[PDB]
Order: C-alpha cells, then structure tokens, then sequence
C-alpha cells in the first residue's frame, strides 16, 4: 500500500501520500473553543473547531496553537489535530497505511516517545517513522550534501551534511522563528495607532507580513531612504475596511532574523549562526558547504532574504571561496517533497518500526537502531 | 498574473545557471593560464641551467 | 541521485509555461469580450426599461391628476 | 504592457553574456590547456638532452 507522509510542522499541518508533487492537504494547525454564550438553539454548534474551519469562523474563537517551539504543549489538541487530518482532510483510515511524521532536531525525549506512543495505540497504524526536518528539505534538492537552514514557523535549525553523513556536533537550532517575527510586527504596529490584541487579530498581523514585509538588502540605507521619501508606504485593507499604510515596518519585521537582539534574543542572526555552524565542521569540507548552502521553510520566503544571506556570509567567509545560495521556488513545501521521495524509496522499506517491533520493546524503540 | 510569474522565475532560472556556468569558467581559465606560464617559467630556467652546464 | 533533477524540472520548465498560456489566452477570449458584449445588451434593455417606466408613468400622471 | 518587456529582453540579455562569456573562457582554457601540453612535452626532451650533457 502507499504510506502517509504526514508533516506536523507549526503553523501549517501539511500532509499526503506519498509518491506526489505536492501536499494534498494544508491547513493552520489551530484549535479554538467558543468563548462567548450562544442563544440559538438547535444550531449544531460544536464545542471545538480545529483545522481551516476555525479560520473562517476566528472572530467568536480563541484559537491556539497546540504546538509552541517544535516540541507539543497540549496533547489533546494534538491529538485533535491528528485525527481531524486523517479522517476528514485524507479520508483514510490510518488502520492501513504507514505513516513518516517529521520532528525538529535537539527536541525532547518525551516528545517523540509519546507521539509515537500515540500513532502506535490511538490510531493503531501499521509502522510509523520519525525523521529529522532537515534531512527531507536536502532530499527535495536531490543534493547530498551541504548545510540546510531551515526557518519554520516555530523553530530554525540548521543541520549541516557532506556526503550523507550528517555532523551531529554541528547543529544550531534556535527559537527564533515566523511566530516571533508575527509577534514582533504586531508589537511594531502599535506605533502609528494600529492596536491588535486578541488571539484572532493575529491572523491578521500574519496575513500583513506574508503579504507586505520583505527584507532589505542594505538595513541603514533603507532607514534612511524610508524617513525621507514616501515610496515605500504600502497600503492594506483589512477584513472590515479602514485601510492602513506600513511604513518602515516593512523591512524591519523580517530585519529581526539578522538582529535578534530587537526582540531581545542574544544570539547571533541566521546570516551569523550558519556561518558558525559551517567553522564547526572539519577543515576539508568547509568549500562544499560554502557552496550548497541550502534554504528551506516558510519563514525564508521573505522577497530579498537569499541575496541579503549571501552578501552577509561573502562579508563572513574568506575571500576565495565562493558562496551560493540555493533557494528553489518550492521552498514552503520543500520537507514535505523530500519526505514523499523518502518514503518512496525502495531501500528505506525495510527501515519502518513495524508494529510488533514496538509490542517488544516499548515506546523507547525510537531512539533505538530504528531512529 | 499567474504564468507571467512562472515564465519571470523560468528566466531567471537561466540567468543563474548562465552566469554560474561564465563565472566558473572564467576561474578555470585564471587556474589553466597560471598552470601554464608556471610551467613555462620552469622550462626558462631548465634552459639557463643548461646553459651552466654548457659553460 | 542529481538526475530527477531533469526530469522533474524541464518538464515544467515549458510544459507548465505552455499550458498557463493557453489557460489565460482562453480564459481571456472567454470572459472580456463575452462580459463587455452582456454588458452593452443589458444596458440596451435597461434603456428600454426606462423608456417603458416613463411612458407609463406619464400616461398614468396624465390621467390620474385630479 | 510596459514592464514586461523591458524585464525579459533584459534578463534574455544578462543570459547571453553570461553563455557567450564562459564560451570565451572555455575556448581561452582549452588553447591554454593544449599550449601547456606542448611546454611539458619539450621539457621533458629538454630534461633528457641537460642529463645527456651532464654525463
Ligand atoms: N509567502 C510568505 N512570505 C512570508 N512569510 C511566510 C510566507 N508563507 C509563510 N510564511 C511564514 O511561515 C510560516 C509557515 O511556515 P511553515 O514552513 O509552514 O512552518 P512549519 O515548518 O511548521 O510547516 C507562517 O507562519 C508565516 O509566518
Ligand atoms: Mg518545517
């Protein structure tokens, strides 16, 4: 039979068979209770609406996400979520079909024991296998080696690999991602008057810097250029009317990326913790990453993120080497198309953790041979 | 639009791949020309050499 | 491995082209000449409509007013 | 329109220099290549004529 390739990710459930081009199904990953009363009677309310339904119906919802850093805070939602997506997203019974979930590298133990825990005795699949987010995003550029840097919603990672063999003592993950970014535009917003609050009104600041915000080539530049002139004020109409116009916001949403100390983050920007994890790796495989530098996830979707990352990194790196950035059309969805080849792949038939496997062993078979 | 997108993205596509190809065989003709004149300043002092075995 | 590469790529490099082209030349050749033409014969009827609506209120002005 | 044209003969432009450039280059490193070939060739003859003249 096929097998399900299902992507938990944050932010975006994407999930189908595998052997295709393209997710069958994607849909936020949210749940949200009623909050209010509700006076009509008869009117088949139901009391949790999960999926892309609780998109349409957000303004009496309190939506939340179930998870929040990679790792699953609320696993009853989750496993909401999980059953939402099989039954009424696939409509197949998970009875009959293998599944490949996706997990963020250095997460919890705990985490991946229970979620296989839960596929093994919820749904009772037949196998399921977990890989690591970043492998998959190499496979779709049918690459072999090179470093991914691989900027979701919930986390960024970046895992360098030379010739399939992955460098476990050189992976950078860290929690700067699309969800503070949304946050911290809507933090920026509040300076022309634009007050966004409640857990709906989110949405809306998420639909603004996916349609608005792009990252400036040359950051002091562009301050300057956007305090004097006026070209840059882009307009946007939201769901009730009453346009608002962006100013120098735009740019400096997505600046936080290279500058995480604006949302007081420590560490050093994307452009700077690539280049880190590259020095980590030995001496001899430094030109090949340099050259394969690959990008992946949504959040570096940005309009001008892969000629800002290479001018930062040529500003890094030695003088000689050169320095390429591979950033396919398909970068959204680019996991979920290594994860299909994966699971398409006759030598990785044999690498599933088959049910009996488990009854053996227990939960803690992942971490086992079977990773 | 929509395909007008597609076709700009198919362009640039060659763009890359174009000036990827120039600039990478512009640096193999920098390493060939050096290799060369390297060679031929070996040859140059062989002949002096040759020549004070001459002497 | 590097070898799907063609075959999923040049495919779409001008199949895909090819095929939008054609949907947006038959899409266009469908709607706006379509919806400009509609358009002129629902503004004939209307002008029609409205010749119609002032005879009738003038007939019914005429004899009404006492 | 306006914008599309001048985009694609420009991007169509920046595809040519860049191929017509590493053709160049590539025709540059093959006469190089072979140019070298012939240094290493009489250098090798001019190696055994010094041994000779050394003996
Ligand atoms: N076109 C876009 N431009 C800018 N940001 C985007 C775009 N599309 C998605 N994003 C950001 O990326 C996030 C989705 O990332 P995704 O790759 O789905 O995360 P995950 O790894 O959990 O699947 C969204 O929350 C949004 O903030
Ligand atoms: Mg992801």
């Amino acid at each position: 039979t096929t097998a399900l390739v299902c992507d938990n990710g944050s932010g975006l459930v994407k999930a189908g068979f595998a052997g295709d081009d393209a997710p069958r199904a994607v849909f936020p990953s949210i749940v949200g209770r009623p909050r209010h009363q509700g006076v009509m009677v008869g009117m088949g309310q139901k009391d949790s609406y999960v999926g892309d339904e609780a998109q349409s119906k957000r303004g009496i919802l309190t939506l939340k996400y179930p998870i929040e850093h990679g790792i699953i805070t609320n696993w009853d939602d989750m496993e909401k979520i999980w059953h939402h997506t099989f039954y009424n997203e696939l409509r197949v019974a998970p009875e009959e079909h293998p599944t490949l979930l996706t997990e963020a590298p250095l997460n919890p133990k705990a985490n991946r024991e229970k979620m296989t825990q839960i596929m093994f005795e919820t749904f009772n699949v037949p196998a399921m296998y977990v890989a690591i987010q970043a492998v998959l995003s190499l496979y779709a550029s049918g690459r072999t080696t090179g470093i991914v840097l691989d900027s979701g919603d919930g986390v960024t990672h970046n895992v360098p690999i030379y010739e399939g063999y992955a460098l476990p003592h050189a992976i950078m993950r860290l929690d700067l991602a699309g969800r503070d970014l949304t946050d911290y535009l809507m933090k920026i917003l509040t300076e022309r008057g634009y007050s966004f609050v409640t857990t709906a009104e989110r949405e809306i600041v998420r639909d603004i810097k996916e349609k608005l915000c792009y990252v400036a080539l040359d950051f002091e530049n562009e301050m300057a250029t956007a305090a004097s002139s006026s070209s840059l004020e882009k307009s946007y109409e939201l769901p009730d009317g009453q346009v608002i116009t962006i100013g120098n916001e735009r740019f400096r949403c997505p600046e936080t990326l290279f500058q995480p100390s604006f949302i007081g983050m420590e560490s050093a920007g994307i452009h700077e913790t690539t280049y880190n994890s590259i020095m980590k790796c030995d001496i001899d495989i430094r030109k090949d990453l340099y050259a394969n530098n690959v990008l992946s996830g949504g959040t570096t979707m940005y309009p001008g993120i892969a000629d800002r990352m290479q001018k930062e990194i040529t500003a890094l790196a030695p003088s000689t080497m050169k320095i390429k950035i591979i950033a396919p059309p398909e970068r959204k969805y680019s996991v979920w198309i290594g994860g299909s080849i994966l699971a398409s792949l006759s030598t990785f038939q044999q690498m599933w953790i088959s049910k009996q496997e488990y009854d053996e062993a227990g939960p803690s078979i992942v971490h086992r041979k079977c990773f | 639009m929509d395909a007008i997108k597609k076709k700009m993205q198919m362009l640039k596509l060659d763009k890359e791949n174009a000036l990827d190809r120039a600039e990478q065989a512009e640096a193999d003709k920098k390493a060939a020309e050096d290799r060369s004149k390297q060679l031929e300043d070996e040859l140059v002092s062989l002949q002096k050499k040759l020549k004070g075995t001459e002497d | 491995d590097f070898d799907d590469i063609h075959r999923k790529r040049m495919e779409k490099d001008l199949n895909e082209l090819q095929a939008l082209i054609e949907a947006h030349f038959e899409n266009r050749k469908k709607e706006e000449e379509e919806l400009v033409s509609l358009k002129d014969r629902i503004e004939r009827r209307r002008a029609e409509r409205a010749e119609q609506q002032r005879i009738r209120n003038e007939r019914e002005k005429e004899r009404q007013n006492r």
